[PDB]
RNA sequence: GGCACAAGGGAGCUUGACUGCGAGACCAGUCGAGCAGGGACGAAAGUCGGGCUUAGUGAUCCGGUGGUUCCGCAUGGA
RNA sequence: UGAUAUUGAAUGUUGGUACAGCUUGUACAGGAUAGGUAGGAGCCUGGCAUCGGUGGGAUACUACCCUGGCUGUAUUGACCUUCUAACCCGCCGCCCUUAUCGGGCGGGGAGACAGUGUCAGGUGGGCAGUUU
């Protein structure tokens, strides 16, 4: 499929472009460092119904160096090489240095002018000539003018499951995403906050295909008092919604962070499968009962959640990495079953006579609504008389009586009627 | 080791020589958003400047001195030859139309642009005017007499600094090659 | 329930599927001739803001969606 | 855990910054794969030189700032290893004085550390204000 692929200087608009080519991925902020980290990936299509584009950070002379690997990548698989650059202040010596690798580059490029937002001083397109590349284009993304004219430029040169990742920041998720897919596709750096937004890749795995994303932490809700750079959390809150498969992850040099609790109660209270995972193992000591010091531990605080599998791998060190999907593809399944409504009934009758104590409260019927989660629904004389220690009860033995293994389960109560 | 002065360079650069004197300066991107690059009438002082005016703007184009103007449009007769002589300036109507249909201007020096002075109304007294962060200008010759580099290096600095580009701050003045 | 001259189902034209108000009704909104410019058209007449009627998440607080003498700080610049 | 002040000397290591003086920047082509950025007015002191050249860049020589390095100059920083003079003694002797308070004068021990005043995370139902 066509690769096309964004390049410039920064605050420059280029994600604003690649956004209203379709929905709204990537933030959009105003300021000098406020750059998306890394190349991201989506689709496209103008009449032709089949195209891919790439977005990267601004190029210049903190982290840079990364950035501008990555932009040499995107460079190598994009057909075309939209270069777009600010009209209003004209041409910069940056702009050259940035053209410089164009011009080593052996492949078609497209010139592109933005901030261009009304009729006027749109006649603004002029000198760039002197860059020596096409016939320049304007757009503005405020207004999507000059758009259709730019799209037949770059068509003149025409030739599954989603599991997530979260965490508090500074865990390696990012090392432990690249360090799986076994390759460099997202940033790592020692400070908190390398990543900035959801990053997707797609890849085959034991002849099944799978979807990966990354979401660059999160932090406390008190303390996050940011410069609107915690815009992203939405975006990280985002991903889950579309994801239904989630890993979390524990450092294993630090202890349970009181964080790390609140962030695993978003996943579960989404009801989408989760798998507790750590990393880092390299740091502290690997010895016998070492294992069950945190194994234990888990389990006292994190009681909320119980059906989750515990797995252990250091990312650094590579070790017990290739154990992460058999985990996946088994909470796959349960995420999504039914049970036969038969069956199910038969196990009911059976936990409340050992345990006659509900008037009394009086169970009629059992039966399932949805395969994802596990929806059940009880007939009962009155649902008022149901008690949240009676009904964490059901739930026990249901769990008990099938696998249902790494995936929350609810039960709603319905009336005489 | 020294750096001479002005008054001594003038009647130097007489002996590093009919020769053309010419200055460097270096200049104080990250200033882009206030650059330093410029054109001025020079005062201490061939050419062949040929115009692109449209309507009745040649009129007045063909008396000033200018050797060429066309039939209001030659840039077919520019396709496929057009030895370029000196100067290229235009009028702002046809700009655009001769940027684009003009493919042979960028790597060439003499693209029209109206950030320069170069593209106005006024043909005229455009015509009779002209005849890394870094500017060239030539402001004379060595024939030239002791007192005329003087004046001509003192109107070009204060062009420059007439010019103190925003983001003052820091230093401005970083070499002056005579 | 109902549309036979069809309230399917299509398009050549693919927007009179747009432009300024609106007498007058029904019910907080909705309906509706007239109707001023320009006319999608159709050859001319003439039609004219599309799924039948049809529930389709939102005030509180009020934060984005299109820009302009739209304006006053001692005046002028921002 | 971090800064900052209280807060010192010596040598050893030791970077950064600033000002200097020398070097590098690999263009098909091109005078050795010996830079962009303003170019075009010289040999014969062993050699051979001098236009110009598919070249975007040759200089029959006039004539600026960069980029990475190498040498000096100053600034400071980071440190180690010491010392001593603040700062600290719920250690000894003497005097206030008859006094397990306190304060002076001597020894000893620690010594730029700890302790103290203003700025980040976690911690932890530590203790409050809260309603569903
Ligand atoms: N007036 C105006 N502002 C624009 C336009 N397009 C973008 N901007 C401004 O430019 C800002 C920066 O754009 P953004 O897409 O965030 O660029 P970026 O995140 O730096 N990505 P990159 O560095 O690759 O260019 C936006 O916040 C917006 O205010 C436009 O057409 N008109
Ligand atoms: N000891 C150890 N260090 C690791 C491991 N994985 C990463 N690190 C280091 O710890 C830091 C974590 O980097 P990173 O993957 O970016 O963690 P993150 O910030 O939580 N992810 P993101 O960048 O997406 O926000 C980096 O400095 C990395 O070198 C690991 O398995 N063991």
């Amino acid at each position: 499929k066509p690769v096309v692929a964004i390049v410039g200087r920064p605050n420059v608009g280029k994600s604003t472009i690649f956004n209203r080519i379709a929905g709204e991925r990537i933030s959009i902020v105003e300021d000098t460092p406020g750059v998306t980290r890394d190349r991201i990936y989506s689709s496209a299509e103008w009449l032709n119904y089949d195209f891919n584009l790439i977005d990267t950070g601004g190029i210049d002379i903190p982290f840079l160096a990364q950035i501008r690997q990555q932009a040499e990548i995107a460079m190598d698989e994009a057909d075309v090489i939209i270069f777009m650059v600010n009209g209003r202040e004209g041409v910069t010596a940056a702009d050259e240095e940035v053209a410089k690798i164009l011009y080593r580059t052996k492949k078609p490029v497209v010139l592109a002018v933005n901030k261009l937002d009304n009729t006027e001083m749109r006649a603004n397109i002029y000198d760039f000539y002197s860059l020596g590349f096409g016939e320049p284009y304007p757009i503005s993304g405020t207004h999507g003018l000059g758009l259709g004219d730019l799209l037949d430029a770059v068509a003149e040169h025409f030739k599954v499951i989603q599991f997530c990742l979260i965490g508090r920041p500074n865990v390696g998720k990012s090392s432990l995403v690249n360090a799986m897919l076994g390759e460099e596709r997202v940033i790592v750096s020692n400070v908190a906050g390398t990543t900035r937004d959801a990053v997707d890749t797609s890849f085959t795995y034991n002849q099944q295909e799978f979807v990966i994303v990354d979401t660059a932490g999160m932090r406390k809700k008190g303390k996050v008092y940011e410069t609107t750079e915690k815009y992203s959390v939405l975006r990280a809150l985002k991903a889950i919604d579309r994801s239904e498969v989630v890993a979390v992850v524990l450092d294993g040099e630090e202890g349970i962070i009181e964080q790390d609790k609140r962030i695993a109660g978003y996943a579960h209270e989404a009801g989408k499968a989760v798998v507790i995972v750590v990393n880092k193992w390299d740091a502290v000591d690997k010895d016998e009962s070492t294992m069950k010091e945190f194994e234990e531990n888990i389990r006292d605080h994190f009681q909320f959640l119980d059906y989750a599998p515990i797995l252990f791998m250091s990312a650094l060190t590579k070790k017990r990495i290739h154990t992460l999907m058999p985990a996946i593809i088994k909470a796959s399944e349960n995420h999504s079953l039914r049970v036969q409504t038969n069956v199910l009934n038969d196990v009911i009758m059976d936990a409340v006579a050992m345990n006659p104590t509900p008037s009394r409260l009086k169970i009629y019927y059992a039966t399932q609504v949805s395969v994802k989660p596990p929806s059940f629904v009880v007939f009962v004389n009155d649902p008022e008389l149901m008690h949240f220690s009676y009904e964490r009860f059901l739930e026990n033995r249901i769990r008990d009586a099938f696998g249902f293994e790494g995936t929350p389960i609810k039960i709603f109560a319905r009336a005489r009627k | 080791s020294k750096a001479y002065d002005v008054s001594e360079a003038v009647a130097l650069v007489k002996k590093t020589n009919d020769a053309t004197v010419e200055v460097a300066f270096r200049l104080g991107p990250r200033k882009n958003d206030q650059q330093i690059r410029g054109a001025v009438v020079l005062p201490n002082g061939t050419q062949r400047v040929l115009v692109f005016a449209k309507g009745e703007k040649a009129k007045e184009a063909e008396a000033a001195g200018a050797d060429f103007v066309g039939d209001t449009d030659y840039i077919n007769k520019i396709q496929q030859g057009w030895f370029d002589f000196d100067v290229i300036v235009a009028t702002p109507d046809m700009m655009g139309e001769v940027g684009k249909i003009g493919r042979v201007l960028g790597p060439k020096g003499l693209m029209p642009n109206p950030k320069t002075g170069t593209v106005t109304f006024e043909v005229e007294k455009a015509i009779g005017e002209i005849k890394a962060g870094n500017i060239h200008v030539p402001i004379g010759k060595v024939s030239f007499e002791d007192e005329k580099l003087v004046e001509n290096f003192t109107t070009m600095y204060d062009t420059i600094l007439k010019a103190k580009p925003a983001a003052a701050k820091g230093v401005y003045v970083k070499n002056v090659a005579v």
